[PDB]
């Protein structure tokens, strides 16, 4: 059962990779929709400061 | 003309050329024309901004807790919340009349305001 | 925390996001208020009623 | 808040100086706790 | 398709592959004892 | 029994005495300031 | 470097160092897009598509399905042209040059047909 075992938790690490990178992947989209956020914010925020 | 750009806390929301901004400060209405002198004011709670532009129809912004600075040339408004005048919808505002929030019924008169049903 | 302490002054807290209430919640200490669900996409109304 | 000085026609204040003074200060603070917020989200991005 | 599986917020193009690839993967499939002649075939594939 | 556990569980104690009945640096501290365009008062 | 020489072992690593990096961006490219590669790695993704086209080559075996001959490129040649794609001296050049050619007047050819 050593070798069923084993390729059991192949398959699980196999999705857990799968996920991890498709969620690193939409982080890295969600960086750039928070940079626009923070850019779109600048201009308020420098002439209320004014 | 002057160059009147609404500014909301969010985002910029509008940069244009226009030939009249009314409004209304704490101390009462106001008119803004081309070179008007540099001013610093507060909206009223339940403001509104009407732009004439030349060649263009008027523009109404339904203002929450907004400021007006008129510079030497252009006059930035600031707002919380501004709703431009498509995006209206008179059932929601109108119910937010009398509301016990005091909050909730000046935005609520900003939009009447901004539809014209004052 | 410990900043304050050595001025003699006891920290008030208020928390925004799930994973502070539970540290704080698992240390005891209180919360005086919270916000939570836009730590992802906070907009302007979160900010202004926590100010 | 601190206050900082530097060195270097007149604005005009309506209704005066102080009422818009009062009615910013909060305005300002909400403005950068709003500004903190947006930088959080990034950075836990 | 099996590229994009682990996927909204993605490229027209990657959209576009996605639903592409899911109408290709339910065109694959078929019932039992229901083969299908070469031309009704290309006209499936097309 | 449900009666006798009622009653037993008035003068049990929990673990916790409950009732079972029913430095940063102030440099790093940055300061939130007002711009002021005046000469040192 | 022992025995390609030392000049060999650099270029043939700068090219495998840029189409590490090409292939680690590929995956970004194709689902976030290129534009939200930053201007640094958009040219190093433009510079390592060049390279690897310029890796492919008109054999002689293609002939018989193409009507152009095979070509052989001295390993000198080879070494001096990848070294100078790879400091980034034909990123002007269309991509479509450098498919299915031999050495660098191929290439210059291939680019006054485009």
């Amino acid at each position: 059962a050593t070798l069923r075992e084993l390729r059991g938790r192949i398959r699980s690490a196999g999705s857990i990779k799968k996920i991890t990178k498709a969620q690193e992947l939409i982080a890295t989209s969600r960086i750039a929709k928070a940079q626009a956020r923070v850019e779109a914010a600048r201009p308020y925020a420098a002439e209320i400061t004014n | 003309d002057l160059n009147v750009e609404i500014v909301a806390v969010e985002r910029e929301l509008w940069s244009g050329p226009a030939t009249f901004v009314f409004t209304r400060t704490t101390a009462g209405e106001i008119g803004i024309l081309p070179r008007h002198i540099p001013l610093v004011a507060q909206l009223v709670d339940d403001a509104m901004v009407r732009v004439e532009r030349e060649g263009e129809d008027d523009l109404r912004i339904a203002v929450d807790g907004g400021f007006l600075s008129v510079t030497e040339e252009t006059v930035r408004i600031l707002v919380e919340n501004a709703q431009f005048e498509s995006e209206i919808d008179a059932d929601a505002a109108k119910e937010d009349a009398a509301s016990d929030d005091e909050r909730t019924a000046a935005w609520g008169r900003a939009r009447l305001r901004a539809l014209g049903q004052i | 925390f410990s900043l304050l302490r050595d001025e003699g002054k006891d920290p008030v807290l208020y928390v925004v996001g799930r994973k502070a209430l539970g540290y704080f919640s698992f240390r005891q200490r209180t919360v005086v208020e919270s916000w939570t669900g836009f730590s992802e996409r906070p907009t302007y109304e979160n900010a202004r009623e926590i100010a | 808040m601190e206050v900082e000085y530097v060195g270097e026609t007149l604005y005009s204040f309506e209704p005066d100086p102080e009422t818009l003074f009062d009615a910013l200060l909060p305005r300002y603070i909400a403005t950068r706790v709003y500004a903190a917020l947006l930088e959080a989200a990034a950075s836990e991005s | 398709y099996r590229e994009l599986e682990a996927f909204s917020d993605l490229d027209a193009a990657s959209k576009a592959q996605l639903d592409r690839g899911a109408r290709l993967v339910e065109l694959l499939k078929q019932p039992q004892y229901s083969p299908l002649a070469v031309e009704e075939q290309v006209v499936a594939i097309f | 029994l449900v009666s006798v556990i009622n009653e037993f569980k008035k003068g049990f104690q929990a673990s916790d005495g409950s009732s079972v009945v029913v430095a940063l640096d102030p440099e790093d501290l940055e300061k939130e300031s007002v711009k002021v365009r005046k000469p040192a008062p | 470097p022992a025995i390609v020489g030392d000049e060999h072992y650099r270029v043939a690593q700068e090219v495998i160092r840029i189409l590490q990096r090409y292939k680690d961006l590929q995956d970004i490219i194709a689902i976030l897009g290129i534009d939200e590669l930053s201007e640094e790695d958009k040219q190093l993704v433009n510079r390592a598509r060049r390279i690897e086209r310029f890796l492919s080559q008109n054999m002689m075996a293609a002939e018989q399905f193409t009507g152009q001959p095979g070509s052989t490129v001295p390993l000198k040649e080879t070494i001096e042209a990848f070294d100078k794609l790879t400091k980034g001296e034909f990123d002007h050049l269309p991509e479509q040059a450098f498919f299915l050619i031999g050495g660098l007047d191929d290439l210059a050819k291939k680019a006054e047909s485009l």
